[PDB]
C-alpha cells in the first residue's frame, strides 16, 4: 500500500532480460569506486519525511495519510482510492490516472496520462503453478507499441 | 538398526541401491554409521536428487520437473527479443539414470544470442557426466576491450571418492571440448593504441580447437570460503593435441593462533607452465589461453591484466608464471563487532609473468626468480560463504615501469583470491 | 514492352513520400517522342501501394509479363532505355555513362536527404507525413510502414547528419550537406546538354518538389537561394509545376486487381509466402 | 602523508623484453613489405587476404577496395608493390575482419607509440576528398562504388562457392589436400565460419541499406523458393546494370601520366574479378567482352611494380 503509481522499473523493468527506507538499485561498482545506481532515504499521525537521491553511470519532502501522497522537489502529488476489489487512483506531476485490479489470481493494472501515454500491465495467473504477464505500452501519438509478453511455469 | 526410504519415486530403486550399499551398508553398527549417513546426506543434494536432504529413514525430497521461464519482448522498432530457459529433470523412465537437462536460450536482435545447454547425468555415486553445448559471447579485457565468442560442445566427467584412505574433499575432473572461437577487437580508434598493437590485431579471427583436460583438487580446509585451518592443492592440465600443453598448480595453507580464530594467517602459491607443441613454433597460442596477472582477484595493488610483458599497452600474457601471497586477518577488535566475518586484512602479494622461449625448464626458472612485482596494503574484508567483499588500500613495493600500478583504494569482489 | 508499373500514389498522382514515383509518372508523361514512346507503349501504370510485389521492398516495380521485376526508378529507366527532341530525351551512346552517373548520384546522395526531410525532420513528419499513410494503405497497416521508413532513413543519414541547441545543430549540418550535394549535381549536370530534359533531371526535380513541398520547406527555399540565387530556383520551380500541370493522356492507368491490393486477406497470404 | 604517497614504488625495473616467439613468426607470415621511415612514420594496411598475381608476381590484395587503397598508397608515397616471396618499411598486413569494431576492412594503422587507427569509413572518406574538386569524376566514383560494387559483392556471396569466397575474404589456410587431421579441422572452419564472414562483408559500403531484402534473407537457416526467386531477380538486374557500367567505362581509359583515382578504381575491380577462378558471370563477361579493360588494368599496375 505504498507504490508510486509504479510504472517505472516495474513495467519497463519487464521489457528486457537484464544481465526510514533505504532504497537502492545498485547495479555494480568498479575496482576504484563507482555506484551505477540509486540511493533513497526518508524521514507521526500523518506519514511524512524528507528524501534524497543520487544517481550515476534530488531533495524533497513527504506527506501521506483513500490515501493521498505528496512530494515537493526542486513536484509530485498522487492519490489511491479504495473501491470494492477493484481500485482506482490519480496522480499529477508539476497527470495520469490509475486502474488497479488487485482481485485474486488476475492481479493486473493500467494507467493513462492526459497525453499519448497508455500503459496497461496485464498479469494473468490462470493456474496455481503458472503465470502470464502482458505488458502493454501502446503509445498512440508517438506511434510505438512497446508491448511485452511472458510466462513462468513450474511442476 | 535398519534403513527405510520414504518417497523416492522421482528416480530408480535399483540405482539408489548403488548409493545405499556403498555407505549405509557395510557400516559397523555404530562405528561409522552416524557419519556414513551424513556422507550420503550431502551426496544426493549435490547430485540434484534430494532438494531437502534405532531407525534411519531417508528424508529425500524431489527438486522439480519443469522450470520453464519463457517470454518475449517487442518494441515495434523491429527490436523483438525472446528468451527461454528450463531446468527440466527428465524422468528416470526411458533413459536409465538421474539426468538434469538445461536449456538457457536468449534471442535479442540487438544483442548477441546465447545457447547454454547442460545435461548432468549421474553414472555412479561418484561420477557425473556433464555434456555442455554452448554458444556465448563475452568481453575479455574490458567492455571496450575485446569481444570473444564461443560455439561448440564440451563433454566432461567428475569423480569424487566419498571414501578415502585418510572432511577432505577430493575430486578428479576430465573434459573434452571442441570449440570454434571468434575474437573481435571492440576497442575504438579514439582510444587509439589500446588493443591495437601488432599482436592484438593478429589474434583477431576464428579458430577451431579441440582440447583435453584434467583437474585434481585435494581440499582439506574446514571451509571453502571462510577457512581457519588446513591446506589445499589444485592441479589443472589441458592439452590441445599438437597445439599446446598447459599446467597450473595452486597451493594454499591456512593456520590460526588464538582462541576463537582471532588471528588468521593465510598463504597462497600459484604457478603455471604453457608449452607450444606445434612443429617449430608455428601456430601461436591464443591470447585467451595464456596466463594473465594482476588485479583484485590476483596480485593485488595492480589493475586487472596489469602485469606481464606488453607490446604497446596491451598485456599479452606469458607462457609461465609464479605468484604468491600472505595474509593476516584480525577479526575487528571494537569490543562487539566480533564473531562476524569482517576482518582487518594485511597482505603481501607478488609474482612474475614470463614468456620462456620454449627451450628448457632450466632457463625458465631462471627467469622467474629475478624481478618480481610485489605489493602490500591494509584493508577490510567480508567473507560470506558465497561471496567475498574486499576493500584494500594498497601500495606497490616493487614493480616494472609499465605495470598498471593502481596505488590507492581497491575494491575486490569474487570467490578466489591470491 | 508489356508490363505493369506499380507506384505509391492515389487516384491521379504519385504520393509525395516517394520521389521515385513522382519522377516515374513524369517520365511516362514526357515520352512524347517517336522513339521515346516505343519504350512506354503498353506499360499500364497501377497505383497499388503495396510493397509485397517488389523484389526488394521498394515500390517503383516493373512487373513485366514474366515475373521479371525491375525495382526502383534508376533500374527501371535503365531497363526501358535498353529495350529501345523536347520533353525527355535519349542520351547519346557517348553519354550513357554520365547520365547513368547522374541518376545514381541523385539516387544515393540527394534522395537520402529527401528521405531525411520526409521522416526525420520532426516538424514535417508530425504535421504532414505520418497523416499521409492513412490514405494509401488499408486499415490495419496504418501504423508500421511510416515507422519502418523512418527507421530506414535514420540508418541511412546518421553518417553525415545526426534541446533548442540540439536541433539547430542538425539543421546546420543538413544544410551544409544539401548545399554540397546540389552543387556537386549542378556542376556535373552542366557537361551534357542544358536545354533538354533527361531522366536524371526528373529525379532531381522530384526531390525539390518534395523538399520545397513540406511544411518546413520555406527554410530550404531561402537557404538554397543563398547559394544558387533566385534566378535558378525560379527556373527549376517553373519546370516542376510545368510537369505537375500536364495532361494525363499518355498514362494508360489501371486499377489494382485482387492480387495486388494489399488487403488484409491479400497481405496475410503474401506474408505466409515469405516463410 | 601525501609526500610519502608519491615515493612508494621502491624499485621500478626495466620494462620487460621477453616476447612470444610464435606470435612474431605469424606476423612475419602475414606481413608484406612495401619497398622503396623512422619507426613512427610507417603505416600498416590491413587487408583481407593476398593473392599472387600471375603476370607481375606482386602480392595484391583480394578485395577491390583493399587493392584500391594499396595502389593509392603506392602512388601517394611512391612505393612498389610487395613481392609474394617474403629495415622499417611500411607494411601490408593480412588481418581478419574482426580487428575492428566495424568488422570491415581495409584499415590503416599509423605509427608506433601514438598509433592511430583509420577505419574503413575514415579511409573511404580520405580517398573521396582527393577527387571532390572535380564534380564529374565524383559521379563515376560514386557509380563504381555503388553499382559495380553491389554486383561484385552479390556474385561473390551468392554465385561463387564457399571455397571461392574464403579464398578471397579470409586469412585462414587454404585447403589444398586434406592429408592431416589438422587439415580436417582447417576444412571445418571454412564450412562453419563461411556464413559469418559473408555477413560482415555486407556491412561495408552500406550494402545492408541498399539491399535490405537480400541481406535479411542471408541471416537465416532455410531459404524458401520465394526468397530464392526475389534474390534471383535482384542479382540479375544488378548484373545487367553492371554490364552497362563496364561497357561504358571502355571509353574512359585515356591516361597521360600517373593514373587518377578513378583509374586506380577501375583497375582494382578488374584485377580482382579476373582472379576469381570460377565462372561467376562477371569473370565470364570481363574475360570475353571487356578485353580492353583487362589490358588496361595490367597497364595500370605495371607503374607500381619493379
Amino acid at each position: 500500500q505504498y507504490f508510486f503509481t509504479g510504472l517505472r522499473a516495474d513495467l519497463n523493468k519487464a521489457f528486457s532480460m537484464n544481465p526510514v527506507n533505504v532504497k537502492t538499485l545498485n547495479p555494480s561498482f568498479s575496482e576504484k569506486g563507482e555506484f551505477t545506481g540509486v540511493a533513497v532515504a526518508s524521514f507521526p499521525q500523518l506519514a511524512l519525511g524528507l528524501e534524497t537521491l543520487y544517481s550515476r553511470t534530488g531533495v524533497s519532502y513527504l506527506t501521506r495519510y483513500w490515501i493521498f501522497s505528496g512530494q515537493l522537489q526542486a513536484l509530485i502529488a498522487s492519490l489511491w482510492r479504495k473501491v470494492a476489489n477493484v481500485e482506482a487512483g490519480i496522480e499529477t506531476t508539476l497527470t495520469t490516472i490509475g486502474a488497479k485490479y488487485e482481485y485474486r489470481q488476475s492481479v493486473y493494472r493500467g494507467t493513462l496520462d492526459s497525453n499519448g501515454k497508455v500503459a496497461c500491465f496485464l498479469e494473468r495467473k490462470v493456474l496455481p503453478t503458472l503465470s502470464v504477464l502482458f505488458c502493454g505500452e501502446i503509445d498512440h501519438f508517438k506511434n510505438d507499441t512497446k508491448i511485452g509478453c511472458g510466462l513462468q511455469f513450474e511442476t | 538398526a535398519g534403513v527405510v526410504t520414504t518417497g523416492t519415486d522421482h528416480i530408480d530403486p535399483s540405482v539408489l541401491q548403488a548409493y545405499l550399499d556403498d555407505t549405509i551398508m557395510k557400516s559397523i553398527t555404530l562405528g561409522q554409521l552416524v557419519k556414513n549417513a551424513d556422507v550420503l546426506n550431502k551426496r544426493l543434494c549435490q547430485h540434484h536428487i534430494a532438494l531437502n536432504a534405532v531407525v534411519s529413514q531417508l528424508d529425500i525430497l524431489p527438486p522439480k520437473t519443469f522450470t520453464a521461464k519463457t517470454g518475449t519482448n517487442f518494441g515495434n522498432d523491429n527490436d523483438a527479443e525472446a528468451y527461454l530457459q528450463f531446468e527440466k529433470l527428465i524422468d528416470k523412465k526411458y533413459l536409465k539414470l538421474p539426468t538434469r537437462v538445461n536449456l538457457e536460450i536468449l534471442r535479442g536482435t540487438k544483442i548477441h544470442s546465447s545457447f547454454l545447454f547442460n545435461s548432468y547425468s549421474s553414472l555412479s555415486p561418484q561420477s557425473i557426466l556433464n555434456l555442455k553445448v554452448f554458444s556465448q559471447f563475452y568481453n575479455w579485457n574490458t567492455n571496450k576491450g575485446l569481444d570473444i565468442g564461443q560455439r561448440g560442445a564440451r563433454l566432461s566427467l567428475r569423480y569424487e571418492p566419498l571414501f578415502l584412505h585418510k572432511s577432505p574433499t577430493l575430486f578428479h575432473e576430465w573434459f573434452l571440448e571442441t570449440c570454434w572461437r571468434s575474437t573481435k577487437i571492440c576497442s575504438q580508434g579514439t582510444s587509439a593504441p589500446y588493443m591495437y598493437s601488432g599482436t592484438m590485431l593478429s589474434q583477431a579471427g576464428d579458430q577451431l580447437r579441440t582440447i583435453l583436460g584434467h583437474t585434481f583438487v585435494l581440499d582439506k580446509r574446514d571451509h571453502i570460503m571462510c577457512p581457519t585451518k588446513g591446506s589445499m592443492l589444485k592441479w589443472s592440465n589441458e592439452l590441445s593435441p599438437g597445439k599446446h600443453l598447459k599446467t597450473q598448480l595452486e597451493l594454499n595453507s591456512v593456520k590460526s593462533w588464538m582462541n576463537d580464530d582471532f588471528i588468521t594467517f593465510s598463504t597462497t602459491i600459484k604457478t603455471g607452465y604453457l608449452k607450444n607443441l606445434s612443429s617449430q613454433q608455428s601456430l601461436p597460442v591464443h591470447i585467451c589461453d595464456k596466463f594473465q596477472s594482476g588485479g583484485p582477484s590476483d596480485i593485488r595493488g595492480f589493475q586487472t591484466f596489469g602485469l606481464g610483458p606488453r607490446d604497446l599497452y596491451d598485456a599479452v600474457g606469458g607462457d609461465a608464471f609464479v605468484s604468491y601471497g600472505l595474509s593476516v586477518f584480525s577479526r575487528l577488535p571494537w569490543k562487539k563487532v566480533e564473531k562476524s566475518n569482517f576482518r582487518l586484512h594485511w597482505f603481501f602479494n607478488g609474482g612474475k609473468l614470463v614468456n620462456h622461449d620454449n627451450t628448457s625448464l632450466g632457463n625458465c626458472i631462471g627467469q622467474l626468480s629475478k624481478e618480481h612485482s610485489t605489493s602490500t596494503g591494509i584493508g577490510l574484508v567480508l567473507r560470506h560463504p558465497m561471496a567475498r567483499f574486499e576493500l584494500n588500500f594498497t601500495l606497490p613495493i616493487t614493480a616494472h615501469e609499465n605495470d598498471l600500478i593502481r596505488k590507492g583504494f581497491q575494491f575486490g569482489l569474487g570467490l578466489a583470491f591470491l | 514492352v508489356k508490363g505493369s508499373v506499380h507506384l505509391w500514389g492515389k487516384d491521379g498522382k504519385a504520393s509525395l513520400i516517394s520521389v521515385d514515383s513522382i519522377a516515374l509518372v513524369w517520365f511516362i508523361k514526357l515520352c512524347t517522342s517517336e522513339e521515346a514512346k516505343s519504350m512506354v507503349a503498353g506499360l499500364q501504370i497501377v497505383f497499388s501501394n503495396n510493397t509485397d510485389l517488389s523484389s526488394d521492398g521498394k515500390l517503383p516495380v516493373l512487373i513485366l509479363d514474366n515475373g521479371t521485376k525491375v525495382s526502383g526508378y534508376v533500374n527501371i529507366v535503365q531497363f526501358l532505355h535498353k529495350n529501345i527532341e523536347e520533353d525527355l530525351a535519349i542520351v547519346r551512346k557517348k553519354d550513357r555513362l554520365l547520365e547513368y552517373s547522374l541518376l545514381n548520384y541523385v539516387d544515393v546522395e540527394i534522395s537520402r536527404l529527401t528521405d531525411y526531410q520526409l521522416f526525420l525532420n520532426t516538424k514535417n513528419y508530425n504535421e504532414y507525413t505520418k497523416k499521409l499513410f492513412s490514405k494509401l494503405l488499408y486499415f490495419p497497416m496504418w501504423y508500421n510502414t511510416p515507422l519502418q521508413l523512418r527507421s530506414q532513413a535514420r540508418e541511412n543519414c546518421e553518417e553525415i547528419i545526426g534541446q533548442e541547441l540540439q536541433q539547430v545543430k542538425y539543421n546546420l549540418q543538413f544544410d551544409n550537406r544539401l548545399q554540397s550535394c546540389v552543387s556537386n549535381w549542378l556542376a556535373a549536370r552542366k557537361k551534357l546538354d542544358d536545354s533538354v530534359i533527361l531522366s536524371s533531371d526528373l529525379l532531381f526535380l522530384a526531390n525539390l518538389y518534395v523538399q520545397l513541398g513540406l511544411p518546413d520547406g520555406n527554410r530550404i527555399r531561402s537557404k538554397l537561394e543563398q547559394t544558387f540565387g533566385s534566378e535558378l530556383l525560379n527556373s527549376m520551380s517553373n519546370k516542376i509545376d510545368d510537369f505537375v500541370h500536364r495532361p494525363s493522356n499518355n498514362l494508360e492507368q489501371r486499377d489494382p486487381q485482387f492480387r495486388e491490393q494489399g488487403n488484409v486477406v491479400m497481405s496475410l497470404y503474401n506474408l505466409a509466402c515469405k516463410y | 602523508v601525501k609526500r610519502i604517497f608519491d615515493t612508494f614504488p621502491l624499485q621500478t625495473y626495466a620494462a620487460q623484453t621477453d616476447k612470444d616467439e610464435a606470435v612474431a613468426l605469424e606476423i612475419q607470415r602475414r606481413s608484406y613489405t612495401f619497398t622503396e621511415l623512422t619507426v613512427e612514420g610507417t603505416y600498416k594496411l590491413g587487408v583481407y587476404n593476398v593473392f599472387l598475381e600471375a603476370n607481375t608476381g606482386a602480392a595484391l590484395a583480394t578485395d577491390p577496395w583493399c587493392l584500391f587503397v594499396q595502389l593509392a598508397l603506392c602512388q601517394k608515397n611512391g612505393l612498389v608493390l610487395p613481392t609474394h616471396s617474403q629495415t622499417c618499411n611500411h607494411e601490408m598486413l593480412v588481418l581478419s575482419r574482426l580487428s575492428n569494431p566495424d568488422e570491415a576492412l581495409p584499415i590503416l594503422v599509423e605509427g608506433y607509440k601514438k598509433r592511430i587507427i583509420r577505419s574503413t569509413v575514415a579511409i573511404s572518406e580520405i580517398m573521396r576528398s582527393r577527387i571532390l574538386d572535380d564534380a564529374e569524376q565524383l559521379m563515376y566514383y560514386t557509380l563504381l562504388d555503388t553499382v559495380l560494387y553491389d554486383c561484385w559483392i552479390t556474385q561473390i556471396i551468392f554465385c561463387a562457392s564457399d571455397a571461392q569466397f574464403m579464398e578471397l575474404y579470409s586469412c585462414q589456410k587454404l585447403s589444398g589436400s586434406i592429408v592431416t587431421p589438422l587439415d580436417v579441422e582447417n576444412s571445418l572452419l571454412q564450412k562453419l565460419s563461411a556464413k559469418s564472414l559473408k555477413i560482415s562483408l555486407t556491412k561495408r559500403n552500406k550494402f545492408q541499406f541498399r539491399h535490405r531484402e537480400i541481406v535479411k534473407s542471408m541471416q537465416g537457416v532455410y531459404h524458401n523458393h520465394h526468397n530464392s526467386v526475389n534474390q534471383e531477380q535482384v542479382l540479375n538486374v544488378l548484373f545487367e546494370n553492371s554490364k552497362q557500367v563496364l561497357l561504358g567505362l571502355k571509353d574512359m581509359l585515356k591516361s597521360d601520366g600517373q593514373p587518377t583515382y578513378l583509374h586506380l578504381k577501375i583497375a582494382s575491380y578488374i584485377l580482382c574479378i579476373t582472379n576469381v577462378k570460377e565462372p561467376i558471370k562477371l569473370k565470364t563477361f570481363v574475360e570475353n567482352e571487356c578485353k580492353e579493360l583487362v589490358q588496361f588494368a595490367q597497364d595500370t599496375l605495371k607503374n607500381f611494380v619493379q
